[PDB]
RNA sequence: GUAUCUAGGACUACCAUGGUUGCAACGGGUAACGGGGAAUCAGGGUUCGAUUCCGGAGAGGGAGCCUGAGAAACGGCUACCACAUCUAAGGAAGGCAGCAGGCGCGUAAAUUACCCACUCCCAGCUCGGGGAGGUAGUGACGAAAAAUAACAAUACAGGACUCAUAUCCGAGGCCCUGUAAUUGGAAUGAGUACACUUUAAAUCCUUUAACAAGGACCAAUUGGAGGGCAAGUCUGGUGCCAGCAGCCGCGGUAAUUCCAGCUCCAAUAGCGUAUAUUAAAGUUGUUGCGGUUAAAACGUUCGUAGUUGAACUUGUGCUUCAUAC
């Protein structure tokens, strides 16, 4: 139903090479709308093409067809890949990183302590 | 003093425990309490017959 | 009439106040910590006790009734209490050597009404409550 | 932790409970204003006790004492926002004279009544509760609102639920589907 | 204290709101060169013999001899020099 | 003088005879850490505080010590005493009043979950570690907001209005309020459930398709009905028995108190009850009690502490100016 995302609260912040935004999203007689579609629409407003339009905010408000969000739009992909905060890249993931799930590693690290120095020895035990 | 306890729950066993019958599930709060204010106030425009009774049989 | 109503008499009121509050019955109980010392509850709201015996307590005049109390020994103190079994039939629900909750009768100690020396209530047998059991809403756990 | 929970019991049930005259007034107040049970009445009655008490404290102070001026005028404005207060009342002196009823009226449980899509106090209430009222753009579960003036005009049918005409019945769809077989 | 966010250039001094809060206060890039330092203490003995210490813990050696405790000094910042004092 | 980071009887020699006390010292008790605070109020108070902060203290009880800017450390060491552990029997190693968990104690209090993403800390650090903290799970201490139905109409009901007739009395009939399981389509999702949103990743909320209302469904309670205290001089059973009753009292055969039913009341997502506290309680009296007889003048006086204490001692005015009438 035409949507029309028009975005409040602009900040030109060149210290993280990013226009950091609030997104006010209309879909006023339906609701919702996928982040991927939000990037696509927003991309062709600032000319920065969609896989940089890093938008994490969001609450579908009260009873209809508004979501107030935040978008972050990063000038170069190179700067995007540097400030990251890593997990944000991974959601839209060309970046997929390693579940541990962490308490397995802790048990191994405790085993590593016990025996004098070596430490490669008990990588192998682990 | 030491009368006994021999007679314990003779009445609970000799009362036939009259059927639970019902007569209508009375509604939830908003509905029911408004249902009662017909009973108390409007129905109950009260004839001035020197007081009456919610709990009068005959 | 009495009170030292002078400008710098100031100590004397406190001293005399403490001399007068000595007689204050509620403050005696509080300061002397009588709950913990003498009263079978250690100011503790409830006590679990073990049922010794069922007692057929004959009422004070002008009431001739057998009013059905229970001897209870608290787990903390081994202290012997007589507690009343309130609401209907109830000794049949008590059963000797069951674990029973002893609660008081809301009377700042003082024996009930016409019921000799029964400062206490029973609220539960075998962790269910008496109250539930009479109405029939609940059924007694086995043993 | 942090420090969280600042409580305040909104929530005093009356000093003597079983006084006939009082009972009838509460009972009537539930009829005229279809509040579930008397605790909903006691929320407002206790709300009044806070408001009346706050007023009285500030009245004893002399106007132009700053402390009276800042707080008194502000509380007054807030009650004017709620629609409780008419300009002739906008002095703390008239705030003493305040009744239970004024507060209850501002609930939407009494406002959809006025504005014919309920035609009754009773019908207005239930609709809000299950989630049928919009305050402008927003579908609002909570019947107890005590609605501020300028949102009174924005009281409407929710737009994608089936009056505002999407989904019809779903009774209509059931009944349409019966004749379809 | 002058906080300079060189890219893009805002130039700040941290100064106080009447509400006893810090403010975001944008200063000229030439105002950003200096700062005003209230002097805590002037003592004699450490190199090369008198020294002045500011409330921002900066010790400025050989102070003008008329600078007495609770005075302010303009500090050049690029070099740690006193280049004004208000009695 | 010595010690120490420092004054210092902290310690030691010598030398004096002091220091503390009815303004309650010294001692004993304390569910006694302290404060910031909390509860309850007409105010005044009374009570509370173990706990979300701040400071201090301790880490089984005690003592001693190294390192290091800093620990007389315990998720450091060394020792003893008490506890607990393994062992191939020679020995060695330990501190859940840390997080979970278990046992025991008791009236009494949760998961052997996940994460450093947030919050921030530490480290050599952009990066690691973090039961610090966040997250979920449990949670009617407690607080906060209410889904559980609504409208015509039909069946008869009331109260105005009219036609009447005017004790009586019938017919039309309305904003309504209803006692009906009669009807009829409507309303809105709590729940459920794609999807999206949430989130570190899930959860619930906030969103929303597909679903869900004739209650027997989306199906509310807990105490009471003689009085206090609000509501049965009801009906069956019981008959001073059983049992009820915070109190006064009920029950000895119209039981309006019992045990049910039915009817109803009062407070309903809460209510009952216990314990402690506070109001009431003026029954603690500083505010603000009583003392002839109700509970109350010491037998009486001297009398010290305590306590209290008369008048008189920069002060009135006169004039004028400004400034209210």
């Amino acid at each position: 139903t035409t949507a029309t995302i028009r975005t409040r609260k602009f900040m030109t912040n060149r210290l993280l090479a990013r226009k950091q935004m609030v997104c006010d999203v209309l879909h006023p007689g339906l609701s919702s709308v996928n982040k991927t579609e939000i990037r696509e629409k927003l991309a062709a407003m600032y000319k920065v093409t969609p896989d940089v339009v890093f938008a994490f905010g969001f609450r579908t408000n009260f009873g209809g067809g508004r979501s107030t969000g935040f978008a972050l739009i990063y000038d170069t992909l190179d700067f995007a890949k540097k400030f990251e905060p890593k997990y944000r890249l991974a959601r839209h993931g060309l970046f997929e990183q390693k579940k541990q799930t962490r308490k397995q590693r802790k048990e191994r690290r405790n085993r590593m302590k016990k025996v004098r120095g070596t430490a490669k020895a008990k990588i192998g035990t682990g | 003093v030491h009368g006994s306890l021999a007679r314990a729950g003779k009445v609970k066993g000799q009362t036939p425990k009259v059927e639970k019958q019902e007569k209508k599930k009375k509604k939830t709060g908003r509905a029911k309490r408004r249902i009662q204010y017909n009973r108390r106030f409007v129905n109950f425009v009260q004839g001035f017959g020197r007081r009456r009774g919610p709990n009068a049989n005959s | 009439m009495g009170k030292p109503r002078g400008l710098r008499t100031a100590r004397k009121h406190v001293n005399h106040r403490r001399d007068q509050r000595w007689a204050d019955k509620d403050y005696k109980k509080a300061h002397l910590g009588t709950r913990w010392k003498a009263n079978p509850f250690g100011g503790a709201s409830h006590a679990k006790g073990i049922v010794l015996e069922k007692v057929g307590v004959e009422a004070k005049q002008p009431n001739s009734a057998i009013r059905k109390c229970v001897r209870v020994q608290l787990i903390k103190n081994g202290k012997k209490i007589t507690a009343f079994v309130p609401r209907d039939g109830s000794l049949n629900y008590i059963e000797e050597n069951d674990e029973v909750l002893v609660a008081g009768f809301g009377r700042k100690g003082h024996a009930v009404g016409d019921i000799p020396g029964v400062r206490f209530k029973v609220v539960k047998v075998a962790n269910v409550s008496l109250l539930a059991l009479y109405k029939e809403k609940k059924e007694r756990p086995r043993s | 932790g942090r420090i969280p929970s600042v409580f305040s019991k909104t929530y005093v049930t009356p000093r003597r409970p079983y006084e006939k005259a009082r009972l009838d007034q509460e009972l009537k107040i539930i009829g005229e204003y279809g509040l579930r049970n008397k605790r909903e009445v006691w929320r407002v009655k206790y709300a009044l006790a806070k408001i009346r008490k706050a007023a009285r404290e500030l009245l004893t102070l002399d106007e132009k004492d700053e402390k009276r001026l800042f707080q008194g005028n502000a509380l007054l404005r807030r009650l004017v926002r709620i629609g409780v207060l008419d300009e002739s009342r906008m002095k703390l002196d008239y705030v003493l004279g305040l009744k239970i009823e004024d507060f209850l009226e501002r609930r939407l449980q009494t406002q959809v009544f006025k504005l014919g899509l309920a035609k009754s106090i009773h019908h207005a209430r239930v609709l809000i509760r299950q989630r049928h009222i919009r305050v402008r753009k927003q579908v609002v579960n909570i019947p107890s609102f005590v609605v501020r003036l300028d949102s009174q005009k924005h009281i409407d049918f929710s737009l994608k639920s089936p009056f505002g005409g999407g989904r019809p019945g779903r009774v209509k769809r059931k009944n349409l589907k019966k004749n379809q077989g | 204290d002058v906080i300079t966010l060189e890219k893009t250039g805002e130039f700040f001094r941290l100064v106080y709101d009447v509400k006893g809060r810090f403010v975001i206060h944008r200063i000229s890039a030439e105002e950003a060169k200096y700062k005003l330092c209230k002097v805590k203490k002037t003592q004699l003995g450490a190199k090369g013999v008198p020294f002045l210490v500011t409330h921002d813990g900066r010790t400025i050696r050989y102070p003008d001899p008329l600078i007495h405790a609770n005075d302010s000094v303009q500090v050049d910042i690029a070099s740690g020099k006193i280049t004004d004092y208000i009695k």
